[PDB]
């Protein structure tokens, strides 16, 4: 599964 | 600390270069100086700690993975003897990740959530703070496997809250810790209901919520919104 | 050293485990602690040294090459200042880099050169030494760069006059010193007619050798033999 | 330019 990018506006 | 005599400006052009060097080992402890000096983050700086530590970690979870199947695969049956290299050279990898977790657990708690008082930060750190719980119960199995499991649920569960009331559907953050809640329940907390439940919800109130957004916007929370999709492609 | 206590076949077992889980660093601490047990190193044993370091210094190669690019930029005119740290960083990268190579070069000189009688181990050490002055000679900048080349230059010229009394022209040690020797004359002795030489006698003497050699041997020779090729053709 | 594999036969 993916988890979220590090960098999030 | 080795980068208490440069300067937090420094630290921060220096963390930048290691970035565009992939010197991520580098950038997280130029990062980590930065915030010993005391003062608040902004944005680009809890964007540029998290791209430092998520890729250290990265690299560490990915060699325990490969270590760990090598050890279980040693013991099946049928396997030949070998000693005690490859469980000795898994736990060395693994203390160094718990190290890693550790170092950023810390640093949130000292002090940077208790100082963090915008939904954008409180909800980014609490995040960050479930995640690095999570990797730690990624290679937990004894006694304590179970209160790392719940540090994470909490954190999550905290920064969900939070960002329920006071960020929109399509904030990236609000959907980036919705996204990594739905992982820990699928991969850690053995709940894959839950898990699609909420990146449904979570994908479906962003969707309702795009025509509001400008076009660079709608770009930054797609690209999340995705992520739930091809999570739940592959869990249904 | 901190691999004293260790095993040296513990340490080979390790060094290969550290390979699959990509983790280079370690992988060198533990043939760099198997090397200082004093004994030879079979052939599998100086590919595993060699894969170890080659990535470790790959890496800071790649960041070093990055951030003298944007020092470069910085000191163009109409480049606003930004002040000693992009320099500084630099030279924290270099001076990283060339404790690597002083490492190796230390391994090879105490003492796996001089215990090295048969041709396959003696050209690849002076190879190796070869190699780690160009990567020294890379980032070389003062007094020392021109003892810096002409070390290079000896380590290949010795290894060279080894490998022709030898070797096939085939076997893929001494294609591999020649592709190496040729990037030295090309990239750091400002001589690419003597690089260009080099490569195409190389090439064109391995080519009437292939009749000789089984499936498996043709394949290792040729993917050598395609390095060659494509730097004539980058450089023609 | 392309160097060298690092492990050689
Ligand atoms: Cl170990
Ligand atoms: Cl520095
Ligand atoms: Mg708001
Ligand atoms: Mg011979
Ligand atoms: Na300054
Ligand atoms: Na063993
Ligand atoms: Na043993
Ligand atoms: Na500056």
């Amino acid at each position: 599964a993916h988890s979220s990018p590090a960098s999030l506006q | 600390g080795a980068m208490g005599s440069m300067e937090r400006a420094s630290l921060i052009q220096k963390a930048k270069l290691a970035e565009q060097a992939e010197r991520y080992e580098d950038m997280a402890a130029f990062m980590k100086g930065a915030v010993e000096k005391g003062e608040e983050l902004s944005c680009e700086e809890r964007n540029l700690l998290s791209v430092a530590y998520k890729n250290v970690v990265g690299g560490q979870r990915a060699a325990w993975r490969v270590l760990s199947s090598i050890e279980q695969k040693s013991n099946e049956e049928g396997s030949e003897e070998k000693g005690p290299e490859v469980r000795e050279y898994r736990e060395k990898v693994e203390t160094e990740l718990q190290g890693v977790c550790d170092t950023v657990l810390g640093l949130l708690d000292s002090h940077l959530i208790k100082e963090a008082g915008d939904a954008e930060s409180r909800v980014f750190y609490l995040k960050m703070k479930g995640d690095y719980y999570r990797y730690l119960a990624e290679v937990a199995t004894g006694d304590d496997k179970k209160r790392i499991i719940d540090s994470a649920r909490s954190a999550y569960q905290e920064a969900m809250d939070i960002s329920k009331k006071e960020m929109p559907p399509t904030n990236p953050i609000r959907l980036g810790l919705a996204l990594n809640f739905s992982v820990f329940h699928y991969e850690i907390a053995n709940s894959p209901e839950e898990a699609i439940s909420l990146a449904k919800t979570t994908f479906d109130e962003a969707m309702a919520d795009l025509h509001t957004l400008s076009e660079d916007s709608y770009k930054d929370s797609t690209l999340i919104m995705q992520l739930l999709r091809d999570n739940l492609t592959l869990w249904t």
